[PDB]
């Protein structure tokens, strides 16, 4: 059903090769690309574009549906990574970058400003709340058996 | 104009924002026909299987075999030692390993020197 | 001892003197009754342990595990009988028999009083497991596995082989008991540090510690779904109860020595739990998952605490039966497509509701979920980690977020979503399936009402 | 003994029923849901007996019934803390929840697993009630995780929608995020107090230090969807409408600030901590209410307010009062709980339709959904002598009247105003003006389940302020002395965001057309943390994953160390020892040098 | 620009096979035939009773239903519970410890019988 010679090889280093690698993964010779040999082990594999599935037409007729794929066609390196469920590559409508500068600058706007009201706190012209008993010494469970230093408050 | 959308990795190109969609050559005509040929050559053999009233199973899927066998056994045979496998292989195997006993040394020294001085209170630490 | 081994050696001649139909149901109706047997070994004491001879005893670390073995062979036998119903009579009742074998060897293994004792048995339950693999895989990756697995081991255990009789012809002793009562501290030496290496890294090389875990993918992927049972439930917790058993005469070089284990399993875990969120076969994907919480063992028994040994135990016990599980629950989509890529059956849900309940069960243990033992022995050990250093609390948290990832992400991919349109085979699941299914989930749950029955001798 | 206990247990065991019940006979009938909403009806009936002791002279209770085992030192037993935030919260969440089933007897009516739905609503309500009576910190963490995958279950309750599983592991991935502070806080807890258990914890804990307080915080950070882990609440929409209403809305989603008032007497004695948690409320307060107010899908619009309001939970817990927090969580569960019901009246008659751009005109087509809604959102922007009026104006008295960090101050009032903001939006587009939903006209509010679980929230909504205002203790000192500017300061400050946004809503109805600006974009897209935050660590881990942890390492690199190299070095071995020329003169040359070797600097001879 | 000829004919013949298929999708009136069951006692009463279903009948009705649920789910396991807590619980120490009672001044205590003291005189603030 599917022999030896229909299965990944080693990088096509001959055109004749690479369009026999090309025929192999069922794409046009001049659409057909492997990845770079490097020593990375990735062989006549195809680069494919690196388009996440959610980036596939919707309102075409996949054999999977779900998965936006049709039998037969080459798969992508990466494609349990670049599923609905997953990494999502889609346009936007602003740009990267602008999406970056403005959270970035968002977040750190927030955090400077929540630094700044640190030092510059807000509270009310009041002095502190006072308690009896030398600022409830036992009752916070001071030691008592020591007596406490007085805290005396007074009618102002 | 307005302002450029620039694309990224994580957010690309759309294609009604493509230049290429709109200088579009004979040969590239013929590439797309080409493509829509083995689409649909592709396509009428699934759907041959597909609709047989006496097939029974799974249609295999050449596509999918040579997906997984490359992703798991082609890579050993398609692998060379050259300098980016072996700075990256030093890097995220060995690095990791000798930063978090650097980190889990110092911390436990540190704890032990505490210890030792009694500067450090376990006054109900007693499971451990 | 001898009133649970006999039964078993029993098993071997009841399976050759059987009418050729009754093999199955002879073999599982006794392999039944020898495990109600066995649990009566839980019957532990406080502070001794269950001393029958001079050659086997007993304590609350390995009477869960024996348990856990007599329990594995009979759902071993229902979850082989569906792909060996083509086989020859005699190849049935030599697989039936290589599994008795194999039983036997374990039964004796964690009862075995003396450490060269232990050794054999340990390194007997190579044969029938390479057996059953190589025999009766399915692919030609099979044999590679079964080279992988035999010289991994092999080349772990021979040096471990030759520390135990230089501790003989030093100490007198092999004997557990006299090992633990005549404990002598381990100095800081070449000879020393090296003798703790052969005592250490046959057991590590079994668990397997990360950096030694290749063989356990192919091991555990080629194997028949029996073999990948006892591969993931039962081999690898020798190591553990190996390295806990032997740890008694390796302080305080074990302080130090641990560390650069200690390391690869922690980041290991990490490196493995990651490996698992992009493997494209399920059983695969399976096998990995057990180096993860394979490394948290590791680290619970580098750190030496109660808790840390507490939790060791339960967190083995627990990922056998949940390993255990999810191979026969791989193994169940396997016999319908042939296949073990995950996503070529998709959608199972709507097609096989009651399975995807037990897929469901089987992650959710496998998550960890609170109170179930996984979640028990997972705590405890990270909670020792905890007070061995606070940093530790990054890794294991990162970790079980991890596996949460990829265990969700394995029940959505299989059983969620839209069904594959072309695969008309997924015919209805069998009692035997659902049996299968229940069997490895009621007693998992059972036992967090009696969570102390796995809670090892330091309870 | 006292009746107290065995009301408070009863309480809780008849809930389990109809899940025992779930495999008899019952669960095959169509009076399962029926069946289920009348045990929570007579459970809610039961627990209001504690809750009336309790009123009458403050009876609470700790009680042990079941011991599990024991640690060495450490005895974990099944512990249930029957005090003023357990009895009190346990009559309010079965109140919604009774509403919540009522209404989804009618609005899930034709689903045809209505019974697995209910089913799954009594686990997600028993694993709260688990939760929020829980003792001890691991009882506590079973309640926590059985809620959150109760959640994952009913938010992926259409399994067959890509979007709604990735937004169930969504909400599982942040909340991991959230326990792995859950699991600090148990470990440290454990390791320095020798107790899960909240007596001996705040025995212990005279000064709480910061580790285990800041897990604690990162824990609700995660259930409470505070800012950082906050997206994936408003994505849990995803779930059918009673489970938007039940678990994300009113009962599920306030455990994180629940799991912080549990531990107010630590949090108490923790300056450090206690601002986190107020600038982390803050932020998230103001964020979330910046994004609704452009938000154009009605349940996300009541989802971000979810999220607004449980940072103004988490704002008043920061500031020393957790009795008010707890007081907000029980007023807030009526009016939300209460406020997504009527969404779902408006998308179920609409046909499923969830747009506000194609909404409008249903003032007087849905009168009693307009009516409740009216209400409904005058309590949450808290319109005097309402329910939300009771908690939330003295929130923000409180706040304005605390030594405070001053932006987190700032930014509250600035989300006070932006939550009428986004009230004013709601009742704009979905009920003023003129129809914009398409011409066959299906709607139908007549239903008594539908009306009359609404009214219940809706007598709620408007009275339950006040009566759990006068009956519970004073837990707290009042603020008596304020200037008049600060006592009307959110009074003020609402109704500065109603007229504001009636003018821009009004704008609306202009001929002119204008091109969104910047802070539209940013507002909209929700500051763009999920088109940020779900690619970039998301692909990096994977690739990672892939790329290092997979091919490089486990089928490259540990390939080629041990194995690989050594039989390399075998077989070439094996190569120089087997290949031999077969000649007897070469053998015997080569005897002739062992002998020598033997008899010369080998010394054997000698 | 629209079909083709041979893309409406091969479309009309998909509707009618299509058609075909969804009416062929339609039950009969015997469908679905349901096994035979048996009818217990307490249930053969309301075929016999509730068979009119009358406002007298209806109120009786709910009233048994109200009734048996309400021993079956609140009175049995109000009873094991209470009968758990006063029998086996309580029957250890610090199971079931309850947060005492305030106390204020002039309050008089039950057990041993004494009043507690009236606060001292307020400094008498005036409104
Ligand atoms: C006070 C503090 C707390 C103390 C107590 C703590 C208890 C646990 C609390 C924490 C729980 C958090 C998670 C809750 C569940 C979340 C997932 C969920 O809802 O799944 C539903 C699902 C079944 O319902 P379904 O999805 O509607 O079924 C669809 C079927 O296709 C078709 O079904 P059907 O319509 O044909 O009807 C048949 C159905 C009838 O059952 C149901 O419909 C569901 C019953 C749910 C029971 C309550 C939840 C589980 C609680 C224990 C776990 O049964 C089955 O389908 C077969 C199930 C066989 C095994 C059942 C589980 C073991 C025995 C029962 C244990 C109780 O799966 C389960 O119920 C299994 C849950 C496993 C959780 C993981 C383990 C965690 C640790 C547990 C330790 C327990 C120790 C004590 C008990 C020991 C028993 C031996
Ligand atoms: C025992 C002590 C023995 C001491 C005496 C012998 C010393 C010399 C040994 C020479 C070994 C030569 C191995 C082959 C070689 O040079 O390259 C093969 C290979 C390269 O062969 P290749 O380029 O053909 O690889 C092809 C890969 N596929 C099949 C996928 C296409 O070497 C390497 O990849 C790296 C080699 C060194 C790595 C480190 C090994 C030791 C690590 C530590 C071990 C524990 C201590
Ligand atoms: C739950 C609801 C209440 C139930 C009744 C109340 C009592 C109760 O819960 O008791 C629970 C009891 C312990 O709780 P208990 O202490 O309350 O028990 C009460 C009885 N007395 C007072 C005498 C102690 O535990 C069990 O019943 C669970 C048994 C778990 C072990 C089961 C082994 C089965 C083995 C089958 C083969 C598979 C083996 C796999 C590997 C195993 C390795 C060890
Ligand atoms: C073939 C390829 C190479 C294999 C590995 C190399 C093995 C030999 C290298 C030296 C090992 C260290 C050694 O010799 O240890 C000696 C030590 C002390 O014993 P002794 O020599 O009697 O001295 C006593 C004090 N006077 O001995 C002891 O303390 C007892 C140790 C007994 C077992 C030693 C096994 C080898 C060392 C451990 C190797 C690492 C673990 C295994 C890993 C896989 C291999
Ligand atoms: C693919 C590989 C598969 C696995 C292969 C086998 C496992 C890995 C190797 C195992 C053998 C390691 C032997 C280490 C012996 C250390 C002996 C020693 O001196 O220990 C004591 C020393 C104390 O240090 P000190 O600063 O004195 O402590 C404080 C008080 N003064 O403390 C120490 O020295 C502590 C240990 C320091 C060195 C290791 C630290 C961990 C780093 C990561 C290691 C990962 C393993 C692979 C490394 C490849 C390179
Ligand atoms: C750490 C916090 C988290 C814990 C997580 C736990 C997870 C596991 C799931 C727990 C589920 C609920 C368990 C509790 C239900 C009741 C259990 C019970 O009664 O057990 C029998 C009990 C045994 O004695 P006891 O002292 O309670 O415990 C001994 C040590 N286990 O018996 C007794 O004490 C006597 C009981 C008498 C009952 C009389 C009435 C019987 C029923 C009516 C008649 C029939
Ligand atoms: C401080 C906290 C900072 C933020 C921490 C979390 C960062 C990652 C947050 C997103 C995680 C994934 C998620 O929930 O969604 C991402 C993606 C798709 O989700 P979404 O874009 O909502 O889908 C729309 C469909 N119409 O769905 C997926 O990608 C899920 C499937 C892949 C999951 C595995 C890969 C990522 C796992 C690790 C993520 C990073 C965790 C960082 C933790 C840091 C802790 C300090
Ligand atoms: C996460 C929790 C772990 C990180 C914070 C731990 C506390 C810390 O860094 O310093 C606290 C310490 C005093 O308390 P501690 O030493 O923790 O007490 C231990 C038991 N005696 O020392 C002090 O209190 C010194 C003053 C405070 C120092 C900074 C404390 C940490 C502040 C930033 C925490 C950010 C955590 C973000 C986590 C995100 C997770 C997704
Ligand atoms: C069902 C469970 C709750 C049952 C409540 C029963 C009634 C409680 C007492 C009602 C009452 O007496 O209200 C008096 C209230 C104030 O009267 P006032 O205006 O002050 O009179 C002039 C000055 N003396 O006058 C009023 O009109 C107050 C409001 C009366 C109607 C309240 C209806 C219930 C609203 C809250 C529902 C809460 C549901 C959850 C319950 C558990 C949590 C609390
Ligand atoms: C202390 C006192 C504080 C007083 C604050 C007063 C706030 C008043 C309320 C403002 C409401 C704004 C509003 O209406 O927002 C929605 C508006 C229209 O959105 P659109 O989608 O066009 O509506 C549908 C059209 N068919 O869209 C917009 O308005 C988009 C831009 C919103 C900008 C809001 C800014 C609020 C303050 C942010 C502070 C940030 C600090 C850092």
């Amino acid at each position: 059903h599917v022999t030896k010679d229909m299965f990944p090889g080693p990088y096509p280093k001959t055109p004749e090769e690479r369009a026999a690698a090309a025929k192999k993964y069922n794409m046009r010779v001049e659409d057909y690309e492997p990845y770079p040999d490097d020593g990375m082990g990735y062989g006549d594999y195809p680069k494919l574009p690196d388009r996440s599935q959610q980036e596939r037409d919707p309102w075409y007729d996949w054999d999977h549906p779900d998965l936006r794929l049709n039998w037969g066609e080459p798969i992508h390196w990466d494609l349990d990574m670049y599923i609905r469920n997953r990494v999502d590559t889609s346009p936007t409508p602003v740009s990267w970058n602008t999406m970056c500068k403005h959270l970035s600058g968002f977040v750190a706007f927030m955090l400077f400003m929540f630094w700044v009201g640190e030092i510059y706190p807000s509270y009310q012209p009041v002095g502190p709340k006072q308690y009896p008993y030398n600022d409830l010494y036992l009752e916070r469970g001071g030691d008592p058996t020591k007596e406490p230093e007085p805290v005396v408050h007074y009618e102002i | 104009s307005f302002p450029k959308y620039k694309p990224s990795r994580l957010a690309t190109l759309p294609a009604t924002l493509d230049p290429a969609e709109y200088d579009i050559s004979p040969e590239t005509r013929k590439a797309q026909a080409e493509r829509l040929a083995i689409r649909s050559r592709l396509k009428r053999e699934y759907l041959l299987q597909y609709n047989d009233p006496n097939r029974l199973g799974v249609i295999e899927d050449p596509a999918l075999i040579r997906w997984t066998y490359a992703r798991s056994a082609n890579i050993y045979p398609n692998f060379r030692p050259t300098p980016k496998t072996s700075l990256l292989g030093a890097l995220f195997g060995i690095g990791p390993l000798f930063f978090w006993y650097y980190v889990f040394k110092t911390d436990r020294d540190k704890k032990e020197k505490l210890i030792q001085e009694g500067k450090l209170d376990q006054t109900f630490n007693i499971s451990y | 001892m001898l009133k649970i081994i006999i039964p078993t050696t029993m098993l071997l001649p009841m399976t050759w003197m059987s009418k050729h139909n009754m093999i199955w149901i002879n073999a599982t109706v006794h392999s039944l009754l020898i495990s109600l047997i066995s649990l009566s070994l839980l019957n532990q004491l406080g502070e001794n342990s269950l001393n029958f001879s001079l050659t086997f005893f007993s304590d609350s670390l390995s009477a869960p595990l024996l348990v856990l073995t007599t329990w594995l062979l009979p759902l071993m036998l229902m979850a082989s009988q569906s792909h060996l119903s083509k086989e020859t009579t005699t190849r049935k009742k030599l697989y039936i028999t290589m599994l008795i074998l194999l039983q036997l060897f374990l039964i004796m293994t964690f009862t075995a009083t003396e450490l060269i004792l232990f050794y054999i048995l340990f390194e007997a339950t190579l044969v029938p497991t390479l057996i059953i693999i190589t025999r009766w895989g399915n692919q030609t990756e099979r044999l590679n596995a079964g080279l992988y697995f035999l010289f991994y081991t092999l080349a772990g255990s021979l040096p471990l082989l030759v520390a135990l009789v230089y501790i003989q012809n030093t100490t007198g002793s092999l004997n557990f008991l006299i090992i633990h009562y005549w404990s002598h501290p381990l100095s800081n030496s070449w000879s020393n540090i090296f003798m703790w290496l052969a005592c250490i890294m046959a057991f590590m090389v079994k668990m397997p510690l990360y950096g030694l875990h290749l063989w356990l993918p192919k091991a555990h992927v080629e194997a028949p779904i029996a073999g990948s049972m006892v591969l993931a439930a039962v081999l690898l917790k020798l190591g553990g109860y190996g390295m806990m058993r032997i740890t008694t005469i390796l302080n305080p070089l074990t302080n130090y020595m641990a560390y650069p284990f200690l390391m690869l399993s922690m980041w290991g875990m990490i490196m493995t739990s990651s490996i698992c969120l992009r493997q494209t076969d399920l059983k695969s994907l399976i096998a990995y998952s057990s180096v993860s919480h394979m490394a948290l063992v590791i680290v619970a028994i580098m750190i030496q605490t109660p808790w840390s040994f507490m939790g060791a135990t339960a967190l083995m016990i627990a990922h056998g039966l949940t390993s255990s599980m999810l191979f026969c629950l791989a193994n169940t989509n396997y016999e319908r497509v042939h296949s073990r890529t995950m996503i070529l059956a998709r959608g199972l849900q709507t097609l096989l509701p009651l399975m995807a309940t037990w897929w469901l069960m089987a992650s959710l243990t496998n998550l960890a979920l609170p109170p179930s033992i996984n979640l028990i022995g997972e705590l405890f050990i990270i909670t020792a980690s905890f007070s061995w250093s606070n940093i530790t609390i990054i890794l294991m948290g990162m970790n079980m977020m991890i596996t949460a990832l990829y265990s969700l992400y394995m029940l959505i991919t299989t059983q969620r979503g839209k069904y594959t349109h072309h695969i008309n085979n997924i015919k209805a699941s069998f009692t035997r399936e659902n049996a299968l299914m229940a069997l490895h989930i009621l007693p998992l749950l059972l036992l967090t009402l009696n969570p102390k029955m796995i809670l090892g001798p330091l309870y | 003994m006292n009746p107290f206990a065995s009301l408070t247990l009863t309480t809780l065991i008849i809930l389990t029923i109809p899940i025992m019940m779930s495999n008899s006979n019952i669960y095959k009938t169509n009076l399962y849901p029926n069946y289920v909403k009348t045990t929570v009806s007579y459970a809610f009936t039961l627990s209001l007996v504690p809750l009336l002791m309790f009123m009458h002279t403050g009876q609470e209770m700790i009680i042990s019934n079941w011991h599990w085992m024991t640690l060495q030192t450490v005895e974990l037993s099944l512990s249930f803390k029957m005090d003023y935030f357990s009895v009190m919260f346990i009559p309010v969440a079965l109140f919604v929840t009774w509403s919540i089933m009522e209404f989804s007897m009618w609005y899930m009516h034709s689903d045809p697993f209505i019974n697995r739905f209910f089913k799954y609503l009594v686990l997600f309500l028993i694993t709260m009630m688990i939760l929020v009576t829980a003792n001890n910190l691991f009882q506590l963490f079973i309640g926590w995780e059985g809620v959150g995958i109760m959640s994952f279950l009913l938010i992926g309750w259409w399994h067959g929608r890509t979007d709604a599983n990735t937004a169930a592991l969504q909400a599982i991935l942040y909340n991991r995020i959230g326990d792995i502070g859950f699991v600090l806080s148990m470990a440290w807890f454990l390791t320095h107090s020798n107790a899960w258990d909240l007596q001996q914890i705040f025995m212990l804990n005279n000064e709480c230090p910061n580790m285990p307080l800041i897990g604690l915080l990162l824990a609700a950070a995660g259930k409470s969807a505070q800012f950082g882990l906050h997206p994936w609440l408003p994505s849990a929409m995803e779930g059918p409408t009673p489970v938007s209403a039940l678990l994300h809305s009113s009962t599920m989603v306030v455990a994180g600030v629940f799991l912080l008032i549990r531990f107010y007497p630590l949090m108490e004695t923790n300056k450090l901590v206690q601002t986190m948690t107020l600038c982390l409320g803050a932020i998230t307060t103001l964020f979330t209410a910046l994004c609704a107010i452009t938000q154009n899908d009605i349940k996300k619009i009541v989802a971000f307010s979810t999220s607004s309001q449980l940072g103004l939970m988490m704002v008043t817990i920061g500031i020393n009062q957790p009795h008010l927090a707890f007081l907000h969580i029980c007023m807030h569960a009526f009016f939300k709980a209460m406020l997504f019901m009527c969404s779902g009246s408006i998308i179920h008659s609409l046909n499923d339709e969830q747009d506000i751009r194609k909404m409008g005109g249903l003032y007087k087509a849905m009168p009693f959904t307009t009516t409740a809604l009216i209400i409904g959102s005058l309590a949450l922007t808290g319109m005097p002598y309402l329910t939300g009026f009771y908690s939330k104006d003295l929130i923000i008295e409180a706040v304005n009247m605390s030594y405070t960090n001053a932006w987190a101050l700032l930014m509250t009032l600035i989300a006070t105003s932006l939550t009428a903001a986004y009230s004013t939006r709601i009742i704009f587009f979905a009920f003023l003006g003129k129809p914009r939903f398409p011409p066959l006209v299906l709607i139908n509010e007549n239903n008594p389940l539908l009306i009359n679980s609404i009214k219940r929230l809706l007598i709620g909504s408007i009275f339950a302020g006040f009566i759990i205002s006068n009956n519970i203790p004073p837990m707290t000192v009042p603020n008596t002395t304020m200037p008049l500017y600060m006592k009307m300061t959110a009074l003020i400050v609402t109704i500065m965001g109603f007229m504001l946004a009636l003018e821009l809503n009004n704008t609306t109805y202009y001929l002119k057309f204008k091109y969104p600006s910047q802070t539209y974009k940013f507002s909209n897209m929700l500051g763009y943390y999920p088109s940020i935050m779900h690619r970039l660590p998301t692909y990096h881990n994977l690739s990672m994953s892939q790329k290092s942890a997979s091919s490089l390492l486990d089928l490259i690199w540990l390939e080629t160390i041990l194995p690989k190299t050594t039989s390399f070095i075998q077989m070439k071995m094996s190569i120089m020892v087997s290949n031999q020329k077969g000649l007897i003169k070469l053998y015997f040359l080569s005897f002739l040098i062992t002998i020598m070797i033997s008899m010369t600097l080998f010394n054997y001879h000698e | 620009s629209g079909y083709t000829p041979d893309e409406k004919l091969r479309l009309q013949q998909l509707r009618e096979l299509r058609r075909r298929w969804l009416k062929d999708q339609e039950l009969s009136p015997r469908e679905p035939v349901l096994p035979p069951r048996r009818v217990w006692p307490m249930e053969q009463f309301w075929n016999k009773f509730l068979q009119d279903g009358a406002p007298w009948k209806n109120v009786i009705y709910k009233t048994y239903r109200h009734s048996i649920f309400a021993v079956t789910h609140v009175l049995i396991p109000v009873w094991i519970i209470h009968y758990y807590l006063k029998y086996h619980v309580t029957a250890k120490p610090y199971t079931v410890v309850e947060r005492k009672p305030r106390i204020f001044p002039g309050d008089t205590i039950l057990e041993t019988g004494e009043v507690i003291p009236l606060m001292k005189e307020f400094p008498d603030q005036h409104h």
